[PDB]
């Protein structure tokens, strides 16, 4: 049960620190998909 | 060039578009029916009788 509760806490931590970066992660994903005047590049 | 940069930023913002709504749990069905509640129906039958 202590192993399970540690796993729960770590999963919760990773979920929180992934939701925080979610918006920037998807922005970066679309920017990578969007890389092809040169000043804009 | 300033408008080009603004247009690119708006492209990124439009495509990302992550909303203030999050689907945490997708739908899964509880395999045990919520109706009829067999035990309470049989108990009510007993007590009503």
């Amino acid at each position: 049960i202590s192993h399970i509760l540690d796993s729960i806490s770590q999963n919760y931590l990773a979920q929180n620190i992934a939701r925080q970066a979610a918006q920037d992660a998807k922005s970066l994903e679309f920017l990578n998909q969007q890389l092809p005047g040169r000043a804009v590049y | 060039l300033q408008l080009l940069n603004r247009q690119q930023e708006l492209n990124i913002a439009k495509s990302s578009a992550i909303g203030n709504v999050r689907i945490i749990d997708n739908a899964v069905t509880d395999p045990n029916p919520v109706r009829p509640k067999k035990t309470i129906i049989i108990v009510i039958g007993v007590v009503l009788g």
